[PDB]
């Protein structure tokens, strides 16, 4: 099973 | 005394010395194998009047039961014992008959195609018989011989007789694919291809390996079908599927164009997906086993939320289509919405003119239209939080392992195809094929297009240096391009696809072993430059072969549709962040070739694609595709006992290998796929991997799944195939 | 369970050597002063130094006021309500003394005959009979029930301990022995049919099944062609499949090769056929069904048991003194003990049958650096079991010369001058070339002249307790591991295989055997000399097979192998887990 | 249940009044000729006009070659293995002819006495005796134990 | 569990 724990601030850094 | 029943059927004294000789023969050159051990384990099982065939089965199995990492050469002992057995089955003795005498007999039995006799004179068969080295049969591992005997060697499916041995297979496949060559160059081509395949430098798919030389012409083993938004196209798509799965071909289906439920397909998508499923399963043992498909659609489709959960088993029956896999199609705009923490707006494709086309072909046009339709509120639409939609997809991806990802912008910005004329809009079953398709009116619609791909692979463990790939690329491309002319096409749209673009998919096997033998790993970055070095050589020589062939035989009819025609090369279009993770310079003159391509074109619009392999790699005892082995010893079941295969050169390389689950994470592997994709025409069957016991409370976090997803995006990864989750 | 103790207060009144000396005193009590005490001494020595092992009832009671020592009985049941009741009453009397029961019930007519209701209600009755003296109708009191593979009700009978039926279809707490012969196997091999008859409908057919193979052949085919006779038809493969299926899951559906028990036997199958076995499948004796609990014309086979410890003898010639001791001690016991049922007294005083076997065989093989699975122990086993039987017959012969041959001696093939070495399954020649070492001919003659005190001498039984006492590997069985773990309210009990220190790699532990062939060959070689039978197991580790599932093909192959080497009975099937 | 018929063919051979008169003729067959036929008549009248009623085994068997008519027995078990064995043997015999059984098993000693294993194991044994001749050990043959 | 897979031809060779 997975852990649904998303951090939008942690993601938002990434450059695509 | 111990009586024995002979090859026909009556008794005779037991000859323990003959058995010991065959064992001693089989053991020559092998290390750490005890003949005495095998003798003890097999003799005990004998009995007064044992059928002679069963004596061999017993020694073979006895040798096979002793395969281990410590004693790997039992692989070859058991194999040779099986080859020996298979010889006496096929021929009556160990020594194979003369090639011509064998061919004549087989054509006469309706087992080999009669054209071989037409296209070659007895003298030409005498010459080919001198290319053959039957002792190459001694070079197979045990598992290889089980595959040969299972699905390669021409056999009587009902009576269980075998009619042929591996070298006849190899020589004759060579004869057929080059049959239509001028006397001047024909036999030397046959010889060099025989050599390349019998010594495992080149691997070929099962349909080709089992049928080319026989009366059949069905070799297509993967097809791509796009379905328009109409009942005629739905039926055309369905009928095409049925015809293709009856020949055991894998299916990739783009169905994102079908309008959403409650539109002006009032009932929408899912009843039609059900229909494709039964279409796919229409020739399957019991509506379950065999016949496979991946169905593609956009992340922004109005019905997306229901579509994501289609193989989750916790729904009612009308909510689920469990026996197909799915490819979710994503682009830069979609990710940005996730990153910026914003919304994703869902549209039915029928309600948003030009929006679907741009999603593949034109990113800033897609940008414009999407935002327009977002602001325009006369348009039917739904709104979801980007995080939640990605969460749902990855949730379903993680539990079933078979919800795939396709970066459609990447398949069109970095591509052999001009996305205006011939966009790539789906993939195949395994996510490595990427070709133009056009939906069909009708099963026989001559204006449709079904993408087929012809496949092969280079064995990276059997080449000594990267420059051997020139001869091998000449051989692979030519052999495969001839096959395109040889095989039949049950549906006109497919014939159009194959004769218009002449697309090929040649990849690699034994990559893991290659990295090991160069002392590099997957997870740390140590194999980046070597991979860049390696996949540059592959693509350069593949394009060189196709170029030499366009000069000899004319570029493919639709060549003008490739970015190649325009003078563009993969080295011009690759995702630019690849520069930050490898500094290997190019080693081959891409410019002389850029020009020679602008002048004379390419015989094939695509050349390269990295597919998974299972059977091909087992034949030449190779690690599968680009994949790290799960362990040192592969265990397989068959009614003939446990089948064991030991990773090549375990003895010298056990610590050189980085076994799959020894990878701290995915980043290293995903970087190699990126570097590979820089040169690959089509795509790569790339997996993501997770061991729960590397994570707090054994639960893989969503954060990590999204991070790996974005990483793969960042390095220009076109497709993401399986997610494997370890257990225990 | 040995030392004379106060069962309620938990006092112990005696130590092991008093046990040993006094058992010796009792079994030889009636000897002449001339030879008595030297017999007592030599038997004390043999048992106190573990050369000879003796069963629990004898070891715990001989010297005490009791006379109940019979711990296994064989009862045959005729096809009548009086015989059913006689059988039932006999059982109750015997299980009240904690004796194991072997029950032949194949004669009972099938359901729907002229036992209109048939077999299964009567099997239920025997079960409760067997359990009539058990702690709570479950724990203790054990039986194996025998019938022919060709009985009309066979299909229902095979599944009797499968737990996936209704209650009236199942008799779970007994084990079963399926009786098979050459004709039955041939039908399997040739892929043909097996015809099922009720024994009541096919005159002479049941008798021949044991006593006369080509007569059975004739009658069977006759009744197959004759279609006024009530009959059912099954595919041989399917019936064998079902039997082995039930054998594999429960591990306790046994096999008895009835032709083998009668062609290779101390008994003339015309006068005294062997028609069943006991609980553990090692006993094989004549029985006659009973009228009535007290019927003096019935026969209940009892066997008296002992074993040689192969780890405690230094060379094979020590077995002469030991065979003298074992036979004499046991033959005296036959006169000493009481017999609660007349048919049993008849069996024991008529034939005077004994069952002496081995313990510590695995350790013996280890210490001679041979194994089970490879053939390396064939000639040594032939050497070993020849010495056993030769000296056992020599003891019984010296005793017939001293005290007269057993009353019914004339019924043995021995009386006729035949020896096991004349009748053994001939395929044994192909797997061992050890010649005989003892003068079987001088003895053939001395037997023709003076006869045998006992009609049978040898039988290889399992052991658990006997072997634990002298720290020995059980019977002829390979240990499962180096250390045996047992529970008791006094803590975990551990036993280490004898001489583990020097022999750990010499041992071939049970699950280290690639298959059964080697072991089955040794049982065959052993059976060449064994009067009765051998408790031989078959063993399977699922993880040696594709997808951890033992194939039917292999089960049938091992079954036929055991047949081929003249194996009389097949006991447990053990399946490993994890 | 009553008229003489064929088990297998289902062919019926008699009518009620033949059953009645022959049950009469059989039961009074040993009466002296001075009174016999007169008894036979009066008994016939009594049963055929529903005044005296008779159990199933009698009504179905008296006149046929059988002599089994006892439809219920009472057996008392003593506190010994000989008696348990005799009780069981007797039950088997009697249920073979379809009789209902009354068993008094009160004297069997209790679990723990110097039977030591208790009544219930023997009770089970009586139960298999009772059911030894029915169905697949379940349907037909009944007992009450005391 | 067992695998019910019988081969009558494979058996028929055996000499009893």
């Amino acid at each position: 099973q997975i852990d649904s724990e998303v951090d939008t601030d942690d993601l938002s850094n990434f450059q695509l | 005394n111990l009586l024995v029943t002979k090859r026909d059927g009556s008794t005779e004294r037991i000859n323990l010395d003959k058995i010991h000789r065959v064992l001693d023969w089989a053991a020559e050159g092998l290390h750490n194998v005890s003949i005495s051990q095998v003798e003890l384990r097999s003799h005990i099982q004998f009995y007064d009047g044992i059928k002679t065939s069963d004596i061999h089965e017993t020694i073979i199995k006895a040798a096979a039961d002793l395969i281990s990492r410590d004693a790997p050469d039992y692989q070859y002992l058991a194999a040779r014992l099986a080859i020996f057995h298979l010889r006496k089955k096929a021929y009556g003795q160990f020594e194979p008959p003369a090639l011509y005498d064998h061919v004549v007999k087989m054509v006469e039995m309706g087992k080999y195609d009669n054209h071989l006799l037409e296209d070659y004179t007895e003298e030409e068969f005498k010459q080919m018989d001198t290319f053959i080295d039957h002792d190459r049969d001694m070079t197979f591992s045990y598992a290889a011989v089980k595959q040969l005997e299972g699905k390669y060697l021409v056999q009587n499916r009902v009576t269980g007789e075998i009619y042929e041995s591996a070298q006849f297979l190899y020589i004759l496949v060579a004869a057929c694919l080059f049959s239509n060559y001028p006397r001047e160059t024909r036999l030397q081509y046959v010889k060099r291809f025989y050599d390349a395949v019998s010594t495992f430098k080149i691997s070929l798919p099962t349909p080709i390996m089992s049928g080319v030389r026989t009366p059949t012409r069905q070799f297509s083993s993967c097809v791509l079908i796009e379905c328009g938004d109409s009942l005629d196209s739905i039926n055309a798509t369905s009928s095409a599927i049925v015809k293709y799965v009856s020949q055991r071909a894998g299916i990739g289906i783009n169905a994102g164009r079908i309008r959403a439920l409650g539109s002006p397909f009032h009932t929408g998508c899912i009843p039609f997906y059900k229909h494709f499923q039964t279409a796919v399963k229409s020739c399957s043992q019991g509506g379950v086993r065999g016949g496979a498909a991946t169905l593609f659609y956009p992340m922004w489709h109005l019905e997306v939320e229901s579509l994501l959960v289609l193989k989750n088993n916790r729904g009612v029956e009308g909510n689920r289509v469990r026996h197909m896999d799915y490819g979710v199609q994503i682009n830069k705009l979609m990710y940005t919405r996730l990153l910026k923490g914003e919304d994703i707006t869902l549209f039915s494709p029928s309600d948003v003119p030009g929006l679907y086309d741009a999603f593949f072909a034109d990113q800033e046009e897609f940008e414009r239209l999407y935002t327009k339709y977002e602001k325009d509120d006369s348009i039917r639409k739904q709104r979801v939080k980007a995080v939640e939609l990605f969460s749902l997809m990855m949730q379903e991806r993680a539990s079933t392992g078979r919800i795939y990802i396709q970066n459609v912008d990447h398949c069109n910005t970095h591509s052999p195809f001009d996305p205006a004329i011939a966009p790539v809009r789906q993939s195949n079953l395994c996510l490595e094929i990427a070709l133009p398709t056009k939906p069909l009116n009708d099963v026989n619609d001559e204006n449709g297009e079904i993408a087929l791909c012809t496949l092969s692979a280079f064995n990276l463990g059997a080449i000594n240096n990267l420059d051997e790939l020139e001869e091998l690329a000449i051989l692979a491309v030519r052999a495969l391009d001839a096959l395109l002319d040889y095989q039949d096409y049950p549906i006109p749209a497919a014939k159009r696809g194959a004769m218009g673009r002449r697309t090929l998919g040649i990849g690699v096997i034994n990559f893991a072993y290659y990295l090991a033998k160069h002392g590099k790993r997957y997870s740390d970055g140590s194999a980046n430059n070597l991979t860049h070095k390696t996949f540059e050589a592959i693509q350069y020589y593949l394009l060189k072969a196709s170029n030499e062939l366009a000069k000899e035989q004319g570029a493919c009819p639709w060549f003008n549709e490739t970015t190649y025609a325009k003078g563009i090369l993969p080295i011009d279009t690759y995702k630019k962040d690849l520069d930050t993770i490898a500094n290997e310079p190019l080693h081959y003159d891409w410019e002389a070739l850029r020009e020679s391509i602008k002048t004379h074109g390419l015989r094939n619009s695509t050349l390269s694609a990295l597919m998974p392999s299972e059977t091909s790699s087992q034949i030449s005892n190779a690690t599968n595709g680009i994949e790290p082995p799960r362990g040192y010893v592969s265990i397989k079941a068959s009614k003939d006992g446990i089948l064991r295969q030991v990773v090549p050169d375990y003895e010298h390389l056990h610590d050189a290998y980085e076994l799959l689950w020894e990878m701290p994470g995915n980043d290293g592997y995903l970087q190699l796929v990126g570097i590979m994709q820089k040169f690959i025409d089509q795509s790569i069957s790339a997996n993501t991997n997770y061991d729960p016991s590397r994570f707090p409370s054994g639960k893989v976090p969503m954060q990590q799944l999204l991070k790996d997803l974005l990483t793969a995006y960042k390095f220009g990864v076109k497709t993401l195939y399986y997610q494997n989750t370890r257990d225990g």
